[PDB]
């Protein structure tokens, strides 16, 4: 069985708020996997936004794009699922 | 009325009074390891491989043959409960043949995943194992029976949905074969039905004895044409010839249950 | 557990309960539930190996019928019990108690000297087919430890010579004097009654008012 | 006996040639989408499906099994 | 002609493939190879057959040799043992 | 000393004594 | 060793080959014995990973030692259950040599 | 405390010594208030039993009154009915034996005094078919009974209406089991039923039935007729009474006596019976209730009372009562050993635990007796062992398993020096 | 070889052969699988 931290599922869960709370009109669900990643979920409208504020911000500086995917749920409205992963 | 609330880890499932442990995790959604019961035939209890945990309760309970009551919790996944599954497991497969790679009931085996999902991963069973003599029980079903879990379902079927009573019980211990006692066919329409029935691939399907093998079968759900039941049926195709047919449920017209001619 | 037919062993042998037996049968059944004549399967069985200790398949199916049960559940009594022979078995079929409780009093002797005192070996009948050895378990009867059953009776408390004297009665002449052999009356203290010593108890005797 | 498997609604494409090939005998199909079976968690989104990519859908109503009364008791019954 | 009787009849094609060519096939057919091997008499009526070997041959299998009739032939060898 | 349908005849004889059947 | 082709059909060779190569169809035998009618590797298809070698329950299948089986024609590289049997035939007494080094590993 | 006088004992044609016909029981006075008892009605009966606190007195001590309490619901149409086990098969048990066929009376009125208590239509009573003497001797009483009319239509001079019958058993330890004493009676093979369908709910025949050790039917009409208190007071607390003691091996006089209950072991062997066989320090262990429960060693048996509260106490249970006693010259990896054989041998197979489980640990221990297992094997046996304890159907699977850990509990350095000794010789 | 030579096992060859491939010796793929569905043959006896 894998070793986990729970140091990092708080402070990256913490750091969900943080997000949220700054950028509110956008983040619609912030989770921590059980693998202590973040995955901010944002209103297609909030691309630009939301990533800017992560490039650009001294308490979150997101500088790389590691990968821009999108996965397709075929069951789902909206198909696909643009996933961005920063660091 | 008649509508007791019984919580299903904490889901407060209400059922009619009369419903088994089993039967209350189903309309939850979650299903309890089970062999020897099935919908259609009566409860046995002789696997005990369903044996859950009631909260607040000394001894885990039979899932398929307590009558629910007010106010439990089943504890399904309990610690305990998967005790009684990691260690029932170890049994069934203690006397088994491993001849999975013969027993075409390869992928189409209620016993390995269940073994793969709810058992352990090794074996402690240093001693040896028991053979059984097989029967020529018929020209349809292979009984390669060294392979039986004593599950009865045969000898339910045989008796409640056919009325053939042929098949029984032949002494006790651990050589407790479920084979007719003298040598008489098991000669009777639904015949085919205990292959389908048998989770284990003990008594299998003669002439679909080799074939093929499941996870390659292209299935294709269809209609019965041999009879005027019209009974559903599931066509499995390889590579484009048919190599099996067998019964798909219609509540209605063929429960589970296909004929002879059929398939 | 597998009847593969015999000429000797299977069907061809006939079998009917005598005219006498049947009747017997009949009250074997009124003592069930009228409706539960099936009940009557093991008394009748029995009562089949009483006429042919054999009880070859023919028997298991005679008794289907006069039961009018399916054979297989005749089939499936046979094969569960264990006092149903199957086979033929030997006039005297001795049978030895081996668990521990005989055992913890030497039962392995009796055994031992039954097989050289038989000339056969357990599991299995002399020649002349007067006597079957059998390694049964616990018949009860286990306060007279050392003991084995006989056909039906009970030869209890036996030491290793003992057997072989009543080996012998049964080999020339009959009834050799069944029971424990020994000083004991029945499972009393060997040396004396610890208890019950003195005279029985009169009726009434301490008795509640109604 | 396991019913993992009739859970998720799934819409198939009809079955189309599969003739055998001459130099090995191995079976060869001229249908693209015979492989492909779309998973859909609701029977209402799969009819979407169906109709915003234009081909024709034959809905089959989902068959669960119906509540079957069961007690050990009955096994025992006096007169059943 | 092959293990399975596979003979392309007489007026198939295929055939065209073996012209000027060997079809492949192989004199050692299994079918007949473990008749030779002669049946095993042991004397408990329980055997294992391992494969021959053990980890180098085939997953443990015990046969049971009490029908007097015939006799255990192993799913996996093929070879036979009578008690 | 008791014979081999001592038990049946015995029960038999007590058929009478019986009590009638359900 | 007696001349028993290893080969049961299980098919879960079949199962695990990552590139669909191995196609294997089976009916019993009139021994009565399980076997292959038809087990046709294609080598174009093979990647070559050795799972087959490692699935094997009876181990009937195994990565030969021989790399040079270059071919003119396209035919040839696909490989019916007759050139796989020759091929262990000719190759059988290092492949034993071979097993017989690396088994304890496995 | 113990030494219960023979004047208050319960059973004096033990040991024969009077006529187990009737006549000797006339003079018993056996059947002296039965037509009273019956007419003071099911209920004052049941009542009794409950003051008297009397346990089960065959396997698991259930409480009696309660027990037989739970068919004292108005019948729904289904004539109610009496079963009484006289199986006698766990290992060591003659204890019955000697009521049936010393004290055969006993039984007879017992069944009708309890009949009435349940308002059972009759009583079919199980003797083993292994004793066909015995069951010669019962009938024949049971038919002088009624000859007296004292059984049968006019029960006693009561309007109750009880007939009592016998029937053969075949040789099986589960027959004696209560849902598959019934299966046997109902014709079909012996094998347990769940408990869901409780006993008295799902009867015979599907007519509510009840079950009792031949010893609980016999001591009710003596209960009543020397009353609750007079019972309850012998035994201890919640143990009460005084239950018949069987002592069998390894003890210079082993007998059958009957002694207040919660009698202090070293005491049982020491007064009645007779001495450890090479004196009390012979004494490697003692399985007090038979082969079911577990052995206990020389720790406890100084000071242990045989009372079943005493005995979970220790681990251990009261059970059929039988004392089994093991001298330092017994191999107790093969005592058990054969014990572990008894039940291979005897198991129906219906349920999965017990039918491989049991097997598992016959091949185990009959290794572990060469000494051929290695020592890690000795826990695994104890993880199998509960494996089976909690999941079986019915209680021998229950049974089968504690012998086993009683075992690894208080001799686990005797079976590692055995694994050593062949580990030594190669 | 020489030293430890192989296990003989009577059925492995005893002349192994080169690439036979530009020779006619070459492996000619083909189906070893029977027919699957026959089909049914007129009658020859006109009606
Ligand atoms: C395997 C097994 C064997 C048993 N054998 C006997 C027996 O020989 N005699 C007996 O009285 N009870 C026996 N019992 C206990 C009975 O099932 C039942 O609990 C008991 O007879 C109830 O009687 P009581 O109410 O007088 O205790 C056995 C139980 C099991 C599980
Ligand atoms: S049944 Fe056939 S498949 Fe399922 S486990 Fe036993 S052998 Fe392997
Ligand atoms: S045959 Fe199949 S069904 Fe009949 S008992 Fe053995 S396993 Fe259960
Ligand atoms: S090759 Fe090995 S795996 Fe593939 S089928 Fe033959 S035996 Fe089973
Ligand atoms: S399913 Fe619960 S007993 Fe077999
Ligand atoms: S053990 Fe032989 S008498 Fe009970
Ligand atoms: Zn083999």
């Amino acid at each position: 069985v894998r070793p986990r931290s729970d140091v990092t599922h708080k402070q990256l869960s913490a750091f969900g708020e943080y997000v949220a709370e700054i950028l509110p009109k956008y983040v619609q669900q912030v989770q921590v996997s059980c693998l202590d990643e973040l995955e901010i979920c944002i209103h297609p409208d909030g691309v630009i936004p939301t990533l800017t504020f992560l490039r650009d911000h001294t308490n979150a500086q997101f500088k790389s794009l590691a990968d821009l995917t999108a996965v397709d749920v075929p069951t789902r409205q909206n198909r696909f699922e643009i996933v961005y992963n920063l660091l | 009325s008649n509508l007791i609330e019984v919580f299903v880890d904490g889901q407060s499932v209400m059922v009619e009074p009369g419903t088994t442990v089993l039967q209350a995790c189903e309309k939850v959604g979650m299903q309890i390891p089970r062999f020897c019961y099935h919908e259609r035939l009566s409860v046995a209890g002789n696997c005990r491989m369903c044996l859950v945990e009631i909260e607040k309760a000394p001894k885990v309970v039979a899932a398929c043959a307590m009558p629910v009551m007010k106010g439990w919790n089943i504890l399904t996944n309990s610690e305990k409960s998967k005790k009684a599954r990691e260690g029932v497991m170890e049994f069934l497969l203690a006397n088994h043949p491993l001849d999975c790679p013969i027993c075409d009931q390869g992928g189409e085996c209620d016993l390995q995943d269940q073994s793969m999902m709810f058992g352990s991963d090794r074996s402690r069973f240093l001693e040896g194992k028991r053979a059984v003599e097989d029967k020529n029980i018929g020209p349809l079903v292979k009984t390669i029976m060294t392979r039986c879990i004593q599950c009865t379902r045969c000898i339910r079927f045989a008796s409640e949905i056919a009325g053939v009573d042929d098949l029984g019980t032949t002494g006790r211990g651990n050589d407790m074969q479920v084979g007719t006692y003298i040598e008489k066919m098991f000669m009777s329409e639904l015949s085919g039905n205990v292959i389908d029935i048998c989770p284990v691939g003990a008594l299998t399907s003669k002439p679909y004895a080799f074939t093929a093998r499941p996870w390659e079968t292209r299935k294709t759900e269809s209609i019965d044409v041999m009879d005027a039941v019209g009974s559903n049926i599931v066509v499995s195709t390889r590579t484009g010839e048919v190599m099996r047919i067998l019964p798909r449920m219609h509540e209605d017209i063929n429960e589970e249950w296909i004929s002879d001619k059929t398939r | 557990f597998v009847h593969r037919d015999t000429p000797e062993n299977n069907p061809d042998t006939p079998f009917d309960f005598t005219p006498e037996n049947y009747k017997r049968i009949e009250a074997i059944v009124k003592n069930y539930p009228e409706g539960h004549q099936a009940a009557a399967v093991l008394p009748v069985l029995d009562l089949a190996q009483r006429q042919n200790g054999w009880l070859p398949i023919s028997a298991m199916n005679k008794v289907a019928e006069v039961l009018q049960v399916p054979p297989m559940r005749v089939y499936e009594v046979a094969t569960f019990y264990t006092m149903y022979n199957r086979k033929p078995v030997g006039k005297y079929h001795i049978q030895v108690c081996t668990t521990t409780p005989c055992m913890l009093r030497d039962s392995d002797s009796i055994l031992e000297t039954l097989q050289r005192k038989l000339g056969i070996k357990v599991g299995e009948t002399t020649p002349d087919k007067l006597f079957t050895l059998i390694e049964v378990e616990c018949l009860g009867a286990c306060v007279n430890a050392p003991m084995v059953q006989i056909n039906d009776n009970y030869y209890e408390d036996l030491t290793p010579k003992d057997i072989e004297e009543i080996i012998d009665e049964l080999k020339a002449g009959k009834v050799p004097k069944p029971g424990p052999r020994s000083g004991r009356f029945c499972c009393e203290p060997a040396g004396g009654l610890t208890s019950l010593t003195e005279p029985p108890k009169g009726p009434g005797f301490g008795v509640q008012a109604g | 006996s396991g019913v993992n498997n009739t859970k998720k609604w799934k819409m198939e494409f009809d079955t189309r040639e599969r003739w055998e090939n001459p130099l090995m005998g191995w079976a060869s199909t001229a249908d693209p989408l015979s492989n492909m079976v779309l998973t859909f968690s609701a029977k209402e989104d799969a009819i979407a499906f169906a109709e915003k990519n234009g081909w024709s859908y034959d809905v089959e109503e989902k068959k669960v099994p119906k509540p079957k009364s069961k007690s050990y008791g009955a096994n025992f019954s006096w007169n059943k | 002609i092959t293990h399975t009787g596979q003979v392309y009849d007489e007026k198939d094609y295929r055939r065209v493939r073996f012209v000027d060519r060997q079809k492949e096939v192989n004199e050692n057919f299994a079918i007949d190879l473990i008749a030779q091997q002669p049946v095993n008499e042991v004397e408990h009526r329980i055997i294992a057959c391992d494969g021959g070997g053990g980890a180098l041959g085939h997953p443990k299998v015990y046969i049971n040799l009490d029908k007097e009739t015939k006799t255990g032939t192993c799913g996996y060898c093929g070879l036979q043992f009578k008690q | 000393d008791y014979n081999t349908y001592t038990f049946l005849d015995l029960n038999l004889d007590l058929s009478k004594f019986r009590l009638p059947q359900p | 060793p007696s001349g028993e082709e290893r080969c049961i059909a299980c098919k879960l060779c079949e199962a695990i080959c990552p590139a669909q190569a191995i196609t294997i169809e089976a009916e019993p035998r009139a021994d009565g014995s399980r076997r292959t009618t038809r087990y046709d590797i294609d080598m174009t298809k093979c990647i070559y990973c050795g799972f087959c070698q490692e699935a094997c329950p009876v181990d009937a299948i195994v990565e030969g030692p021989n790399f040079e089986f270059s071919t003119e024609t396209h035919e040839e590289l696909l490989y019916n259950k007759e050139k796989l049997l020759n091929n262990g035939d000719k190759w059988e007494a290092e492949i034993a040599a071979n097993i017989q080094a690396d088994y304890l590993y496995r | 405390f113990g030494s219960l006088k023979d004047e208050d004992r319960i059973f004096t044609n033990l040991y024969g010594r009077h006529d187990w016909r009737l006549k000797g029981a006339l003079r018993r006075g056996d059947w002296y208030k039965t037509k009273e008892i019956l007419l003071k009605g099911p209920d004052w009966i049941l009542g009794e039993m409950k003051t008297s606190g009397l346990r089960g007195r065959g396997g698991a001590g259930f409480p009696t009154g309660l027990k037989w309490s739970f068919m004292n619901k108005p019948s729904d149409g289904r004539p109610k009915y009496l079963v009484v086990n006289a199986d006698e098969g766990e290992p060591g048990t003659c204890k019955d034996r000697e009521i049936m066929r010393h004290d055969p009376h006993k039984l007879v009125e017992g069944c009708l005094v309890g009949g009435r208590a349940m308002g059972a239509r009759a009583a079919y009573i199980y003797i083993r078919g292994e004793f066909y003497n015995e069951a010669s001797n019962l009938q024949v009483a049971i038919r002088e009974a009624y000859e007296a009319g004292l059984i049968g239509k006019n029960a006693c001079g009561s309007d109750y209406d009880f007939d009592v019958f016998v029937v053969r058993g075949a040789g099986a330890y589960i027959c004696g089991e209560e849902t598959a004493l019934i299966e046997s009676i109902e014709g079909k093979q012996g094998k347990p039923r769940l408990k869901p369908p409780f006993p008295a709910d799902v009867g015979v025949f599907g007519c509510p039935t009840t079950v009792a050790n031949v010893e609980t039917v016999a001591v009710s009409p003596t209960i009543c007729r020397r009353g609750g208190t007079w019972f309850a007071g012998f035994g201890r607390e919640r143990n009460s009474g005084t239950k018949l003691f069987n002592i069998s091996g390894h003890v210079n006089h082993p007998c059958t006596v009957e002694e207040e209950m919660s009698v202090p072991l070293k005491e049982l062997i020491e007064k009645h019976a007779g001495g450890v066989t090479g004196g009390w320090d012979n004494l490697l262990a003692v399985i007090p209730g038979g082969s079911s429960t577990p052995l206990i060693p020389k720790s406890v048996c100084e000071t242990v009372l045989m009372d079943f509260d005493a005995l979970v106490q220790a681990q251990t249970g009261l059970g059929t009562a039988a004392v089994i006693v093991m001298d330092r010259s017994t191999d107790i990896v093969k005592a058990i050993a054969r014990l572990i054989e008894f039940y291979k041998h005897e198991s129906c197979g219906q349920c999965t635990p017990c039918r491989e489980g049991v097997d598992w640990m016959n091949k185990v221990m009959a290794r572990f007796v060469k000494g051929d297992a290695r020592p890690a094997e000795i826990d695994s046996l104890w993880e199998i062992s509960k494996q089976i304890e909690g999941h079986t159907i019915c209680a021998l699977g229950d049974g089968a398993a504690w012998p086993v850990q009683g075992l690894i509990r208080h001799f686990r350095p005797e079976l590692e020096d055995r694994m050593q000794r062949f580990a030594q010789q190669h | 070889p020489t030293t430890n030579p192989p296990t003989a096992r009577k059925f492995i060859w005893t002349n192994h052969k080169f690439n036979v491939s530009a020779t006619p010796e070459q492996y000619v793929p083909y189906s070893t699988t029977r027919k699957k569905i026959h089909e049914w043959v007129p009658p020859s006896t006109p009606y």
